[PDB]
Protein backbone atom coordinates (compact mmCIF):
# COMPACT_ATOMS: atom_id res chain seq x y z
CA UNK A 1 0.00 0.00 0.00
CA UNK A 2 2.69 2.53 0.98
CA UNK A 3 4.08 4.31 -2.09
CA UNK A 4 7.80 3.76 -2.67
CA UNK A 5 9.91 5.83 -5.06
CA UNK A 6 13.48 4.97 -6.10
CA UNK A 7 15.69 7.84 -7.34
CA UNK A 8 19.04 7.27 -8.99
CA UNK A 9 21.10 10.45 -8.74
CA UNK A 10 24.04 10.84 -11.10
CA UNK A 11 25.82 8.46 -13.42
CA UNK A 12 26.42 5.62 -10.99
CA UNK A 13 22.95 6.06 -9.51
CA UNK A 14 21.45 5.98 -13.00
CA UNK A 15 23.41 2.82 -13.78
CA UNK A 16 21.91 1.36 -10.59
CA UNK A 17 18.35 2.40 -11.49
CA UNK A 18 18.76 1.10 -15.06
CA UNK A 19 19.68 -2.32 -13.66
CA UNK A 20 16.71 -2.18 -11.23
CA UNK A 21 14.21 -1.36 -14.02
CA UNK A 22 15.53 -4.15 -16.26
CA UNK A 23 15.76 -6.74 -13.41
CA UNK A 24 12.47 -5.42 -11.92
CA UNK A 25 11.52 -4.54 -8.37
CA UNK A 26 7.85 -5.18 -7.72
CA UNK A 27 5.75 -2.19 -6.69
CA UNK A 28 8.18 0.73 -6.72
CA UNK A 29 8.29 3.70 -9.06
CA UNK A 30 11.64 4.64 -10.67
CA UNK A 31 13.27 8.02 -11.41
CA UNK A 32 16.67 9.26 -12.54
CA UNK A 33 18.16 12.66 -11.71
CA UNK A 34 21.23 13.90 -13.55
CA UNK A 35 23.00 16.99 -14.84
CA UNK A 36 24.13 15.15 -18.01
CA UNK A 37 21.08 15.32 -20.30
CA UNK A 38 22.61 12.94 -22.86
CA UNK A 39 23.19 10.25 -20.24
CA UNK A 40 19.64 10.76 -18.92
CA UNK A 41 18.16 9.80 -22.33
CA UNK A 42 20.43 6.86 -23.19
CA UNK A 43 18.50 3.96 -21.62
CA UNK A 44 15.39 2.96 -19.71
CA UNK A 45 15.65 4.49 -16.24
CA UNK A 46 12.00 5.29 -15.67
CA UNK A 47 11.00 8.95 -15.44
CA UNK A 48 13.89 11.36 -15.91
CA UNK A 49 14.53 14.67 -14.17
CA UNK A 50 17.20 17.03 -15.47
CA UNK A 51 18.75 19.39 -12.92
CA UNK A 52 20.99 22.41 -13.23
CA UNK A 53 19.95 23.55 -16.68
CA UNK A 54 21.14 27.09 -16.00
CA UNK A 55 24.61 26.32 -14.66
CA UNK A 56 25.50 23.09 -16.50
CA UNK A 57 23.80 23.31 -19.90
CA UNK A 58 23.23 19.54 -19.97
CA UNK A 59 26.97 18.78 -20.23
CA UNK A 60 27.48 17.21 -16.76
CA UNK A 61 29.08 18.12 -13.43
CA UNK A 62 32.78 17.86 -14.37
CA UNK A 63 33.32 15.32 -11.55
CA UNK A 64 33.01 18.28 -9.10
CA UNK A 65 30.45 18.00 -6.24
CA UNK A 66 30.16 21.80 -5.95
CA UNK A 67 28.61 21.97 -9.44
CA UNK A 68 26.31 18.99 -8.82
CA UNK A 69 25.05 20.63 -5.63
CA UNK A 70 24.65 24.00 -7.37
CA UNK A 71 22.77 22.23 -10.17
CA UNK A 72 20.48 20.65 -7.57
CA UNK A 73 19.61 23.97 -5.90
CA UNK A 74 18.31 25.46 -9.18
CA UNK A 75 15.16 23.34 -9.58
CA UNK A 76 14.23 22.25 -6.11
CA UNK A 77 10.69 22.58 -7.48
CA UNK A 78 11.23 19.90 -10.12
CA UNK A 79 12.25 17.38 -7.46
CA UNK A 80 9.47 18.34 -5.00
CA UNK A 81 7.06 17.86 -7.90
CA UNK A 82 7.92 14.22 -8.66
CA UNK A 83 8.62 13.15 -5.05
CA UNK A 84 5.18 14.41 -3.96
CA UNK A 85 2.82 11.62 -2.94
CA UNK A 86 5.39 9.07 -1.80
CA UNK A 87 5.66 7.64 1.70
CA UNK A 88 9.23 6.32 1.28
CA UNK A 89 12.10 7.34 -1.01
CA UNK A 90 15.32 5.43 -1.68
CA UNK A 91 18.05 7.69 -3.05
CA UNK A 92 20.83 5.74 -4.83
CA UNK A 93 24.12 7.34 -5.86
CA UNK A 94 27.77 6.54 -6.22
CA UNK A 95 29.55 9.09 -4.08
CA UNK A 96 32.84 10.51 -5.28
CA UNK A 97 31.86 12.05 -8.63
CA UNK A 98 30.14 15.37 -9.21
CA UNK A 99 26.38 14.87 -9.54
CA UNK A 100 25.95 12.05 -7.01
CA UNK A 101 28.13 13.58 -4.30
CA UNK A 102 26.59 17.06 -4.61
CA UNK A 103 23.00 16.63 -5.85
CA UNK A 104 22.05 13.64 -3.68
CA UNK A 105 22.18 15.68 -0.41
CA UNK A 106 19.79 18.20 -1.93
CA UNK A 107 17.39 15.59 -3.34
CA UNK A 108 17.42 14.08 0.17
CA UNK A 109 16.68 17.38 1.90
CA UNK A 110 13.72 18.09 -0.40
CA UNK A 111 12.26 14.63 0.29
CA UNK A 112 12.69 15.15 4.03
CA UNK A 113 10.88 18.51 3.99
CA UNK A 114 7.83 16.71 2.55
CA UNK A 115 7.76 14.33 5.56
CA UNK A 116 8.80 11.38 3.41
CA UNK A 117 10.85 8.54 4.90
CA UNK A 118 14.15 9.31 3.17
CA UNK A 119 16.57 6.39 2.75
CA UNK A 120 19.90 7.00 1.04
CA UNK A 121 21.72 3.94 -0.33
CA UNK A 122 25.11 5.01 -1.62
CA UNK A 123 28.45 3.47 -2.51
CA UNK A 124 31.98 4.47 -1.64
CA UNK A 125 34.46 4.16 -4.52
CA UNK A 126 36.95 1.34 -4.97
CA UNK A 127 40.45 2.00 -3.61
CA UNK A 128 41.92 1.81 -7.11
CA UNK A 129 39.86 4.89 -8.01
CA UNK A 130 42.24 7.11 -6.05
CA UNK A 131 42.36 9.21 -2.91
CA UNK A 132 40.61 12.29 -4.33
CA UNK A 133 37.46 10.37 -5.25
CA UNK A 134 37.38 8.73 -1.83
CA UNK A 135 37.82 12.06 -0.04
CA UNK A 136 35.06 13.58 -2.19
CA UNK A 137 32.77 10.70 -1.25
CA UNK A 138 33.42 11.22 2.46
CA UNK A 139 32.42 14.89 2.40
CA UNK A 140 29.33 14.15 0.32
CA UNK A 141 28.29 11.45 2.74
CA UNK A 142 28.79 13.82 5.69
CA UNK A 143 26.78 16.45 3.82
CA UNK A 144 24.18 13.78 2.94
CA UNK A 145 23.92 12.85 6.64
CA UNK A 146 22.33 16.19 7.59
CA UNK A 147 19.14 15.53 5.58
CA UNK A 148 18.25 11.85 5.54
CA UNK A 149 16.38 9.49 7.77
CA UNK A 150 18.79 6.60 7.13
CA UNK A 151 22.07 6.52 5.20
CA UNK A 152 23.20 3.03 4.15
CA UNK A 153 26.71 3.12 2.69
CA UNK A 154 27.99 0.27 0.52
CA UNK A 155 31.80 0.47 0.38
CA UNK A 156 32.77 -1.03 -2.97
CA UNK A 157 36.16 -1.94 -1.49
CA UNK A 158 34.47 -4.70 0.53
CA UNK A 159 32.97 -6.27 -2.61
CA UNK A 160 36.47 -6.93 -4.02
CA UNK A 161 36.77 -9.83 -1.55
CA UNK A 162 33.82 -11.72 -3.07
CA UNK A 163 34.63 -10.94 -6.72
CA UNK A 164 35.68 -13.70 -9.09
CA UNK A 165 39.26 -14.33 -10.13
CA UNK A 166 40.31 -12.36 -13.21
CA UNK A 167 36.96 -10.49 -13.41
CA UNK A 168 36.61 -7.63 -15.89
CA UNK A 169 36.48 -3.98 -14.88
CA UNK A 170 32.96 -3.88 -16.31
CA UNK A 171 31.68 -6.93 -14.38
CA UNK A 172 33.17 -5.50 -11.17
CA UNK A 173 31.10 -2.35 -11.59
CA UNK A 174 28.03 -4.40 -12.53
CA UNK A 175 28.40 -6.36 -9.30
CA UNK A 176 28.18 -3.14 -7.31
CA UNK A 177 24.94 -2.42 -9.19
CA UNK A 178 23.48 -5.73 -7.97
CA UNK A 179 24.32 -4.90 -4.36
CA UNK A 180 22.50 -1.55 -4.49
CA UNK A 181 19.53 -3.37 -6.03
CA UNK A 182 19.55 -6.21 -3.50
CA UNK A 183 19.73 -3.48 -0.86
CA UNK A 184 16.66 -1.54 -2.05
CA UNK A 185 14.77 -4.79 -2.77
CA UNK A 186 15.54 -6.38 0.58
CA UNK A 187 13.99 -3.44 2.39
CA UNK A 188 11.16 -2.59 -0.01
CA UNK A 189 9.90 -6.19 -0.36
CA UNK A 190 8.70 -6.01 3.27
CA UNK A 191 6.07 -3.57 1.98
CA UNK A 192 5.55 -4.74 -1.59
CA UNK A 193 5.36 -8.53 -1.10
CA UNK A 194 4.62 -9.13 2.58
CA UNK A 195 4.29 -12.57 4.06
CA UNK A 196 2.36 -13.71 7.12
CA UNK A 197 4.40 -11.51 9.46
CA UNK A 198 3.62 -8.37 7.47
CA UNK A 199 5.53 -5.32 8.70
CA UNK A 200 3.39 -2.24 9.27
CA UNK A 201 4.88 0.79 7.50
CA UNK A 202 4.59 2.74 10.76
CA UNK A 203 7.06 0.22 12.26
CA UNK A 204 9.46 0.65 9.33
CA UNK A 205 9.25 4.39 10.15
CA UNK A 206 10.04 3.79 13.81
CA UNK A 207 13.17 1.81 12.94
CA UNK A 208 14.46 4.08 10.16
CA UNK A 209 13.19 7.61 10.90
CA UNK A 210 15.83 10.13 11.98
CA UNK A 211 18.28 7.32 12.67
CA UNK A 212 21.48 8.38 10.87
CA UNK A 213 24.10 5.92 9.65
CA UNK A 214 23.07 2.36 8.75
CA UNK A 215 24.59 -0.87 7.37
CA UNK A 216 23.04 -4.04 5.95
CA UNK A 217 24.02 -7.58 5.11
CA UNK A 218 22.26 -10.71 3.96
CA UNK A 219 22.50 -14.49 3.88
CA UNK A 220 20.77 -17.33 2.01
CA UNK A 221 20.44 -21.02 2.92
CA UNK A 222 18.61 -24.17 1.94
CA UNK A 223 17.77 -27.34 3.78
CA UNK A 224 16.78 -28.29 7.31
CA UNK A 225 18.96 -25.60 8.87
CA UNK A 226 18.10 -22.81 6.45
CA UNK A 227 16.86 -20.41 9.12
CA UNK A 228 19.84 -20.40 11.46
CA UNK A 229 22.38 -20.56 8.60
CA UNK A 230 20.88 -17.72 6.55
CA UNK A 231 20.60 -15.61 9.73
CA UNK A 232 24.22 -16.24 10.73
CA UNK A 233 25.51 -15.59 7.22
CA UNK A 234 23.74 -12.19 7.25
CA UNK A 235 25.18 -11.10 10.61
CA UNK A 236 28.59 -12.32 9.38
CA UNK A 237 28.41 -10.37 6.11
CA UNK A 238 31.52 -8.42 5.07
CA UNK A 239 29.43 -5.24 4.66
CA UNK A 240 28.64 -5.47 8.41
CA UNK A 241 32.28 -6.43 9.19
CA UNK A 242 33.27 -3.27 11.07
CA UNK A 243 29.95 -2.78 12.86
CA UNK A 244 29.41 -3.94 16.42
CA UNK A 245 25.76 -4.91 16.21
CA UNK A 246 25.07 -4.37 19.90
CA UNK A 247 25.72 -0.68 19.25
CA UNK A 248 22.88 -0.20 16.74
CA UNK A 249 19.86 1.79 17.88
CA UNK A 250 17.59 -0.20 15.55
CA UNK A 251 17.48 -3.45 13.60
CA UNK A 252 15.17 -4.22 10.67
CA UNK A 253 15.09 -7.85 9.53
CA UNK A 254 13.42 -9.29 6.39
CA UNK A 255 12.91 -13.07 6.16
CA UNK A 256 12.15 -14.01 2.54
CA UNK A 257 10.53 -17.45 2.26
CA UNK A 258 7.91 -19.32 0.28
CA UNK A 259 4.75 -20.66 1.90
CA UNK A 260 6.60 -23.23 4.04
CA UNK A 261 8.03 -21.14 6.91
CA UNK A 262 7.89 -22.91 10.24
CA UNK A 263 7.28 -21.34 13.64
CA UNK A 264 10.55 -22.58 15.13
CA UNK A 265 12.34 -20.96 12.16
CA UNK A 266 10.83 -17.54 12.82
CA UNK A 267 11.69 -18.02 16.50
CA UNK A 268 15.24 -18.98 15.51
CA UNK A 269 15.98 -15.94 13.36
CA UNK A 270 14.58 -13.64 16.01
CA UNK A 271 16.41 -15.32 18.87
CA UNK A 272 19.59 -14.83 16.84
CA UNK A 273 18.93 -11.12 16.34
CA UNK A 274 17.71 -10.44 19.87
CA UNK A 275 20.74 -12.13 21.46
CA UNK A 276 23.19 -9.50 20.19
CA UNK A 277 20.76 -6.57 20.00
CA UNK A 278 21.01 -3.88 22.66
CA UNK A 279 18.05 -3.24 24.93
CA UNK A 280 17.40 0.41 24.05
CA UNK A 281 16.99 -0.87 20.48
CA UNK A 282 13.97 -0.77 18.15
CA UNK A 283 13.71 -4.29 16.69
CA UNK A 284 11.39 -4.95 13.74
CA UNK A 285 11.30 -8.42 12.14
CA UNK A 286 8.93 -9.40 9.34
CA UNK A 287 8.59 -11.83 6.47
CA UNK A 288 8.35 -11.29 2.74
CA UNK A 289 7.10 -13.90 0.30
CA UNK A 290 8.84 -15.19 -2.82
CA UNK A 291 6.69 -17.90 -4.48
CA UNK A 292 9.45 -19.43 -6.66
CA UNK A 293 11.26 -20.58 -3.50
CA UNK A 294 11.36 -24.11 -2.13
CA UNK A 295 13.03 -25.30 1.12
CA UNK A 296 15.17 -22.18 1.21
CA UNK A 297 15.29 -18.80 2.92
CA UNK A 298 16.83 -15.34 2.60
CA UNK A 299 17.50 -13.15 5.63
CA UNK A 300 18.27 -9.43 5.28
CA UNK A 301 19.49 -7.42 8.29
CA UNK A 302 19.59 -3.62 8.35
CA UNK A 303 21.35 -2.10 11.35
CA UNK A 304 20.15 1.48 11.76
CA UNK A 305 21.40 4.34 13.92
CA UNK A 306 25.03 3.24 14.30
CA UNK A 307 26.56 6.70 13.92
CA UNK B 1 24.73 -9.14 -21.73
CA UNK B 2 22.99 -12.36 -20.61
CA UNK B 3 21.98 -10.82 -17.21
CA UNK B 4 20.94 -14.13 -15.66
CA UNK B 5 23.26 -16.02 -13.31
CA UNK B 6 24.68 -18.31 -14.51
CA UNK B 7 25.02 -16.66 -17.94
CA UNK B 8 25.45 -19.87 -19.96
CA UNK B 9 24.06 -23.39 -19.51
CA UNK B 10 24.73 -26.35 -21.81
CA UNK B 11 24.43 -30.13 -21.83
CA UNK B 12 28.03 -31.35 -22.11
CA UNK B 13 27.25 -35.11 -22.21
CA UNK B 14 24.03 -37.10 -22.50
CA UNK B 15 23.06 -40.75 -21.97
CA UNK B 16 19.62 -42.40 -22.23
CA UNK B 17 18.92 -41.76 -18.51
CA UNK B 18 21.37 -39.02 -17.49
CA UNK B 19 22.56 -35.53 -18.43
CA UNK B 20 25.75 -33.71 -17.45
CA UNK B 21 25.24 -29.92 -17.51
CA UNK B 22 27.88 -27.18 -17.43
CA UNK B 23 27.63 -23.48 -16.56
CA UNK B 24 30.08 -20.55 -16.47
CA UNK B 25 32.00 -19.40 -13.44
CA UNK B 26 30.22 -16.44 -11.78
CA UNK B 27 31.56 -12.93 -11.31
CA UNK B 28 30.29 -12.89 -7.68
CA UNK B 29 30.48 -15.62 -5.03
CA UNK B 30 27.54 -18.02 -5.02
CA UNK B 31 26.56 -19.85 -1.82
CA UNK B 32 24.84 -22.75 -3.63
CA UNK B 33 23.01 -23.53 -6.86
CA UNK B 34 19.48 -24.89 -7.04
CA UNK B 35 18.89 -27.23 -9.98
CA UNK B 36 15.40 -28.26 -11.05
CA UNK B 37 14.26 -30.48 -13.90
CA UNK B 38 11.15 -32.24 -15.14
CA UNK B 39 9.28 -33.22 -18.29
CA UNK B 40 8.35 -30.19 -20.38
CA UNK B 41 4.58 -29.84 -20.09
CA UNK B 42 4.33 -32.75 -17.66
CA UNK B 43 1.76 -33.07 -14.90
CA UNK B 44 4.26 -34.55 -12.44
CA UNK B 45 6.00 -32.27 -9.92
CA UNK B 46 9.43 -31.01 -10.96
CA UNK B 47 12.45 -32.57 -9.20
CA UNK B 48 15.32 -30.63 -7.67
CA UNK B 49 18.60 -30.67 -5.75
CA UNK B 50 21.36 -28.27 -4.70
CA UNK B 51 25.06 -28.25 -5.54
CA UNK B 52 27.62 -26.06 -3.71
CA UNK B 53 28.42 -22.62 -5.13
CA UNK B 54 31.95 -23.60 -6.09
CA UNK B 55 30.74 -26.17 -8.66
CA UNK B 56 30.28 -25.38 -12.35
CA UNK B 57 28.69 -28.77 -13.28
CA UNK B 58 26.07 -31.23 -12.07
CA UNK B 59 24.67 -34.60 -13.12
CA UNK B 60 20.95 -35.21 -13.57
CA UNK B 61 20.16 -38.91 -13.34
CA UNK B 62 17.12 -41.13 -13.21
CA UNK B 63 15.71 -39.90 -16.54
CA UNK B 64 14.03 -41.88 -19.30
CA UNK B 65 14.97 -42.03 -23.00
CA UNK B 66 13.21 -39.95 -25.65
CA UNK B 67 11.70 -37.46 -23.18
CA UNK B 68 12.11 -33.69 -23.47
CA UNK B 69 13.16 -32.09 -20.18
CA UNK B 70 13.32 -28.53 -18.92
CA UNK B 71 16.36 -27.78 -16.76
CA UNK B 72 16.66 -24.64 -14.61
CA UNK B 73 19.65 -23.46 -12.54
CA UNK B 74 19.18 -20.81 -9.82
CA UNK B 75 22.22 -19.13 -8.34
CA UNK B 76 21.67 -18.26 -4.66
CA UNK B 77 24.02 -15.47 -3.61
CA UNK B 78 23.88 -12.97 -0.76
CA UNK B 79 25.08 -10.29 -3.21
CA UNK B 80 22.32 -10.26 -5.88
CA UNK B 81 18.87 -11.53 -6.85
CA UNK B 82 19.57 -12.44 -10.46
CA UNK B 83 17.11 -14.53 -12.46
CA UNK B 84 17.75 -18.21 -13.30
CA UNK B 85 18.86 -19.70 -16.62
CA UNK B 86 16.99 -22.53 -18.35
CA UNK B 87 17.43 -24.95 -21.27
CA UNK B 88 15.55 -27.82 -22.94
CA UNK B 89 16.87 -31.27 -23.82
CA UNK B 90 15.59 -34.63 -25.07
CA UNK B 91 17.20 -37.81 -23.79
N1 LIG C 1 26.98 0.84 -9.16
C1 LIG C 1 27.74 1.54 -10.05
N2 LIG C 1 28.65 2.42 -9.56
C2 LIG C 1 29.43 3.15 -10.39
C3 LIG C 1 29.29 2.97 -11.85
N3 LIG C 1 30.18 3.79 -12.44
C4 LIG C 1 30.82 4.45 -11.44
N4 LIG C 1 30.38 4.06 -10.22
C5 LIG C 1 30.87 4.58 -8.92
O1 LIG C 1 30.21 5.80 -8.60
C6 LIG C 1 31.16 6.81 -8.27
C7 LIG C 1 30.65 8.17 -8.72
O2 LIG C 1 30.82 8.30 -10.13
P1 LIG C 1 29.62 8.90 -11.05
O3 LIG C 1 28.27 8.63 -10.40
O4 LIG C 1 29.67 8.26 -12.42
O5 LIG C 1 29.94 10.49 -11.10
P2 LIG C 1 28.74 11.53 -11.42
O6 LIG C 1 28.17 11.20 -12.78
O7 LIG C 1 29.26 12.95 -11.41
O8 LIG C 1 27.65 11.36 -10.38
C8 LIG C 1 32.42 6.42 -9.02
O9 LIG C 1 33.59 6.98 -8.40
C9 LIG C 1 32.35 4.90 -9.02
O10 LIG C 1 32.96 4.36 -7.84
C10 LIG C 1 28.29 1.99 -12.32
O11 LIG C 1 28.14 1.80 -13.54
N5 LIG C 1 27.58 1.33 -11.39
Amino acid sequence: MAVIKVIGVGGGGGNAVEHMVRERIEGVEFFAVNTDAQALRKTAVGQTIQIGSGITKGLGAGANPEVGRNAADEDREALRAALDGADMVFIAAGMGGGTGTGAAPVVAEVAKDLGILTVAVVTKPFNFEGKKRMAFAEQGITELSKHVDSLITIPNDKLLKVLGRGISLLDAFGAANDVLKGAVQGIAELITRPGLMNVDFADVRTVMSEMGYAMMGSGVASGEDRAEEAAEMAISSPLLEDIDLSGARGVLVNITAGFDLRLDEFETVGNTIRAFASDNATVVIGTSLDPDMNDELRVTVVATGIG
Amino acid sequence: SVSSVPTKLEVVAATPTSLLISWDAPAVTVSYYRITYGETGGNSPVQEFTVPGSKSTATISGLSPGVDYTITVYARSAYHRRSPISINYRT
